[PDB]
């Protein structure tokens, strides 16, 4: 699913919940974007890269 | 009245249990005043009876057997002027509890 | 006061008010809910069928000696009658395919005929076997003949056998029936004994009633048809004549019957229904008997019996359904109910139209209202299933199939037949329910007693059934959680899926205390059946746990041993690694509690004072003073560096600095001579 | 019938509930007097083991956990609370206290064990909440907000076995639980509910028959049965039940079961399935069965 950068659903979930705009539900994610963030913050990513992480390894 | 911020029905219990019908038929007539906004906060009560707040709740169990304990007496007309005292302050109440569910279901169906 | 009751719901301050949500004591203050347990037990807070009841669904009152025999002869019979495959996680039971049963069934209800209390519910199974006995069970007059009998020959004495079946289900009704009207009215009488086919009765009764051309005319009648044909003209003859009308209609009742006639039409327009205010079985009696030849098969006689009951275009119902024999005398008109669109039979009508219609309904066949005045005794109706799918019968659904295996195996959990509820569950061809549904119900019925009846039952599902012993365990596993057994828990667990479990238990619930009583030999009990390794390479964190305590244990017996034998340095240097390799893996334990850290810190001091006695039995003395080995002899310089690891008290580590101080005073003053 | 016992159970006042253990051994029971009643009823005698008060509402139902994770019992109340409770060493103290709802919490229910340890709770907001115990002591909870309008009543989980859904599976995989649960409401709705992907909850499927507010809802144990099946009874008086014939169609037929002369209060399934017990406005039980013609019949009247 990802195709211009590492974590891109996550990276791109972040980069929209800083916008004043975001009507949005706030589902617990990582608020960091090193690798070990979800094991450090014990909380996921969303789906999608959750998806091409588990078929990558 | 400091019990009375604690449970009203724990010592309208009491009161049954110890026959203390005059003083029930007044802790039941304060109570139901209390839900109507007549210092709802010294029966410790967050908010009275409104559209607007969490649900209510009355002890009719002891209210019903509180009934029953003064008409066991029935020759008596004192008794049977307590026993009105409680069910025509129940509709002064009861009529607000219907208003206060339309009012509400007109606020969860709009 | 005293209390008083809950005031009755019609004199209640909240009546009719359930609906003014805004009062919770409107909404909900007069609402309650109700909890089932195992055996159809109820926890009820309302009215019986402040408290609660509980309350069992239970079918009769109680003779344990006699109602158990009811199930378990017929699950003894069975369980000779199907395969148990193995192939599988949960075994699968599969009937075999054949005829026996119906034997093993008609003779042990034979023997069961007789002084037993449910004698009427025991004689309609009777019955019903002795009826699959005559239409596909076996003989006593086809084993006389020493060649292959010819299927006419069969057919032939099925209907000699039915032929005598419907008469011994009617004589009882038919000797009340002409008790009573024998001195009111003979005719009645004389066409009661013949509905049974009592011909010399109906002829001796005849005779003694004045009526000896009656007893003429029925003598004359076993085979011929031109009396037949010849009443068949007299009867036309008389209605034609309008000479009807001067003879009595229960006379003419037995002219119709006589010439094959279920209906007469007469002259008035009067009707004479021959088979009128009669039950179901002399109805189909009267069609073996009186409407066909000798040579007709069973399957005519039951589609002419059901072409006289049906809603044709063309004629009227003359026939009737009179029902089980639990609902027969009973007067009732069943007048037509208008949502039952279904009417009620006996099973012996539904096995008899799938003996003549292959494709007849097995729902209305199965069903206990057929059977049983009781719509939860399913006994005969699993039997009566596990017989028909033996026979090649397929067409019935897999949700009525799981209502009769589920149903039958509640009655079977609700009487105590646990291990028998699990026989039931294991004829579920769904391997997935099968697992669940017996493992699910052993986790309910394993005892942590180990009772002979708990024994008896563990015993037959193993050696009999071949379930999988470790759901037993695994069973008395969750049975020792909840009744905090922390041994038991231990010990069943370790004969189930097991193995990390057991383990994990140990090392919070029972090694520091094993350590803490000296209790060594226990805890090697758990650990050294945990230690093979097949076992421990699946179980988390064993070599700093489990083997650290295990390690421990057989240092102490191999220093045990070597304090009462003659052993060889090999066997110290043995003994000096294996100490060497405990000290930093006490340093590694959990400990949780100040009861292991006891454990730890005693098995340290321990290991320490263990430590001496191996190096000076690795330093003896030379051979010029025959003294005892001195553990205050060895040296230093193999003590302190394993000591200094060891998770000791302030108190056992200040002694173990003056034992060490006591060496080294030795290392000098030795070493200044 | 036939009567084992008829505990005397200390309550001052209404009883809301009352139910066993996995085992029949204890007999829990909830009432208008603040508190939860817990006895041994062991070969019919009676003895307390527990006054555990500490609602300060009403309490409205309770529910024993499965015997895998021990002695722990759930309970909810007019005070917007669920607390949690456990017996350890023979004494009960609390084990969890819950406030995340915003009127009063009518109905719990927990998962099948194979879940995992989880609760489901239903409220007079409208919403639904979960709580999954973490490990040693902690819960993650998560809250359905606004599951059914006008309020939610109650709560039933579906069993762990869904029939069919076992058959594409290779031998030497496990089974995918796909958790499920239904609900009841004052919307007139039945709902049906799972966990996706995300591990967020949705509504999957309606049920729409009653006329009126639909008090309780009970899925159907699955123990030999190849259908899915649901009971739930209504204001105006109705028992419907619902079968589900194939678990890849999600599809769901209404059969009406019986409709009495005031409201239904409960409804219960036996622990072999196979029977349907029913709470009458009138103080009654009733007793119903599916006949092999799969028909609806009473046993106690």
């Amino acid at each position: 699913y990802a195709k211009s950068v590492y974590w891109e659903n996550t990276l791109h979930t972040l980069k929209q919940r800083q916008l004043t705009s975001y009507v949005g539900s706030v589902r617990p994610l990582v608020t960091e974007l090193d690798p070990d963030a979800p094991i450090r913050q014990k909380m996921p990513l969303d789906d999608l890269d959750r998806e091409d992480e588990v078929r990558l390894l | 009245n400091s019990y009375k911020k604690v449970d009203a029905a724990e010592l309208l219990r009491l009161y049954l249990n110890y026959d203390l019908l005059e003083e029930a038929v007044d802790l039941v007539s304060e109570y139901v005043d209390a839900v109507l906004g007549k210092g709802h906060q010294y029966f410790g009560i967050e908010f009275p009876l409104s559209a607007t707040a969490p649900m209510v709740w009355l002890p009719y169990s002891s209210i019903d057997q509180l009934l029953q304990a003064l008409g066991e007496n029935s020759a008596n007309s004192h008794n049977i002027a307590l026993s009105q005292k409680i069910l025509d302050k129940l509709e002064d109440y009861q009529q607000k509890v219907d208003k206060a569910t339309r009012d509400l279901l007109y606020r969860r169906t709009l | 006061r005293r209390q008083l009751g809950l005031v009755p719901r019609e004199k209640s301050v909240t009546y009719g008010k359930g609906k003014l949500l805004m009062d919770m004591a409107l909404f909900m203050g007069r609402s309650f809910r109700v909890g089932w347990g195992p055996n159809w037990t109820l926890a009820n807070s309302g009215e019986q069928l402040f408290k609660v009841h509980l309350e069992k669904l239970s079918l009769r009152q109680r003779k344990p000696d006699e109602d158990m025999k009811l199930y378990q002869t017929p699950l003894e019979l069975k369980l000779k009658h199907s395969t148990v495959h193995v192939d599988e996680l949960c075994p699968l039971i599969v009937p075999n395919l054949g005829v026996a049963v119906i034997h093993d069934y008609a003779d042990w209800v034979k023997e069961a005929s007789g002084d037993l209390p449910e004698a009427q519910i025991v004689k309609h199974w009777s019955l019903t076997w002795t009826l699959c006995e005559a239409l596909w069970g076996h003989l006593k007059e086809l084993d006389s003949q020493l060649n292959e009998p010819r299927e006419y020959i069969q057919i032939l004495e099925r209907r000699r056998a039915f032929s005598r079946w419907l008469s011994c289900t009617a004589t009882p009704q038919i000797e009340e029936e002409v008790s009573l009207t024998q001195k009111n009215s003979p005719v009645e009488a004389v066409f009661s004994y013949l509905t049974g086919k009592r011909i010399s009765e109906a002829c001796s009764l005849a005779q003694q009633s004045g009526d000896h051309r009656l007893a003429l005319l029925l003598s004359q009648f076993v085979g011929s048809q031109s009396v037949r044909e010849l009443l068949t003209m007299q009867l036309v003859d008389w209605h034609q004549l309008q000479a009807d009308s001067f003879i009595q209609d229960e006379r003419l009742r037995i002219f119709a019957l006589l010439a094959g006639k279920p209906v007469w039409q007469l002259s008035e327009k009067k009707q004479i229904n021959v088979c009128s205010q009669l039950d179901w079985k002399r109805s189909l009696a009267i069609h073996l008997w009186y409407l066909l030849p000798p040579t007709a098969s069973i399957s005519r006689a039951l589609s002419m019996y059901e072409e006289a009951f049906q809603n044709t275009s063309d004629s009227d119902r003359y026939a009737c359904s009179p029902l089980p024999s639990y609902l027969e005398g009973s007067g009732c008109v069943i007048a037509e109910e208008q949502n039952s669109q279904t009417p009620l039979r006996d099973v012996c009508f539904h096995l008899l139209k799938l003996y003549s219609d292959r494709h007849y309904d097995l729902n209305q066949l199965l069903e206990p209202r057929s059977i049983t005045a009781d719509p939860l005794d399913y006994r005969l109706s699993w039997h009566l299933w596990e017989v028909l799918r033996a026979l090649n019968y397929t067409h019935l659904s897999a949700q009525c199939e799981g209502v009769l295996q589920a149903s039958y195996a509640g009655q079977l959990e609700s009487e105590g037949l646990w291990e028998w509820a699990i026989f039931v569950l294991l004829h579920i061809d769904n391997s997935g329910i099968r697992e669940k549904a017996v493992r699910e119900l052993l986790t309910r019925h394993c005892q942590l007693l180990e009772t002979p009846e708990s024994w008896a039952k563990e015993t037959f599902l193993t050696q009999k059934l071949r379930v999988p012993a470790k759901w037993i365990h695994e069973a008395k596993a969750v049975r020792a959680h909840m009744e905090s057994d922390k041994h038991l828990e231990a010990l069943c667990l370790f004969k189930a899926e097991h193995w990390n479990r057991c383990h994990k238990l140990i090392i919070r619930h029972l090694a520091s205390d094993a350590i803490i009583n000296e209790n060594y030999d226990y805890l090697k009990g758990f650990l050294e059946d945990l230690a093979p390794p097949e076992r421990s390479s699946l179980i988390q964190d064993w070599e700093t746990s489990g083997l650290v305590y295990l390690d421990y244990i057989r240092v102490i017996e191999m220093l045990r041993h070597i304090q009462q034998v003659d052993c060889s340095g090999n066997d110290l240097e043995q003994l000096h690694i294996k100490v060497t390799s405990l000290c930093s893996r006490i340093e590694q334990i959990q400990c949780y509690s100040a009861k292991d850290r006891l454990a730890q810190s005693d098995m340290a001091k321990r290991v320490a004072n263990l430590l001496r006695v191996v190096l000076s039995l690795h330093h003896p003395p030379d051979r010029t003073s025959d003294s005892t080995p001195d553990p205050q002899r060895v040296p230093l310089r193999l003590l302190a560096p394993h000591i200094g690891r060891l998770p000791m008290p302030e108190d056992y580590a200040m002694d173990e600095l003056r034992s060490l101080t006591q060496s080294y005073l030795r290392e000098l003053a030795v070493g200044s001579l | 019938v036939s009567v084992i016992n008829t505990v005397d159970t200390s309550h001052e006042d209404m009883i809301h509930d009352a139910q066993m253990d996995y085992y029949g051994t204890r007999l829990a029971t909830c009432s208008s007097d603040r508190s939860v009643k817990i006895f041994d009823v062991r070969n019919g005698g009676q003895i307390l083991i527990a006054d555990l008060r500490g609602h300060e509402g009403p309490v409205w139902q309770v529910a024993w956990a499965h015997p895998m994770y021990g002695n722990i019992l759930a309970s909810c109340s007019y005070d917007r609370k669920v607390i949690i409770w456990r017996e350890e060493n023979g004494t009960w103290e609390k084990s969890h206290e819950h406030a995340g709802h915003d009127s009063s919490v009518n109905s719990v229910c927990w998962a099948p064990h194979d879940y995992g340890l989880i609760l489901a709770c239903g409220s007079s907001d409208g919403a639904i909440s979960l709580l999954t115990y973490t490990g040693e002591g902690q819960w993650e909870v998560k809250k359905i907000n606004n599951a059914h309008t006008i309020g939610c009543n109650a709560v039933s989980w579906a069993p762990a076995v869904v029939p069919g859904s076992l058959i594409d599976h290779p031998s030497g995989q496990k089974p995918n639980y796909i958790k499920r649960f239904a609900s009841g409401g004052c919307d007139n709705l039945i709902k049906l509910w799972k966990e996706e992907e995300d591990g967020q909850w949705k509504e999957e499927q309606k049920l729409e028959a009653h006329s009126d507010w639909v008090r309780d809802v009970a899925w159907a144990p699955s123990i030999g049965l190849p259908t899915s099946t649901i009971a739930s009874c209504s204001q105006d008086g109705r028992v419907f039940i619902w079968t589900c014939d194939d678990a890849s169609s999600n599809t769901w037929s209404p059969k009406l079961l019986h409709k009495f002369n005031d409201v239904v209060w409960h409804v219960s399934w036996s622990i072999t399935a196979n029977i349907l017990a029913v709470s009458g406005g009138d103080n009654k039980v009733t007793l119903w069965k599916e006949s092999v013609d799969g028909q609806w019949v009473c046993i106690s009247d």
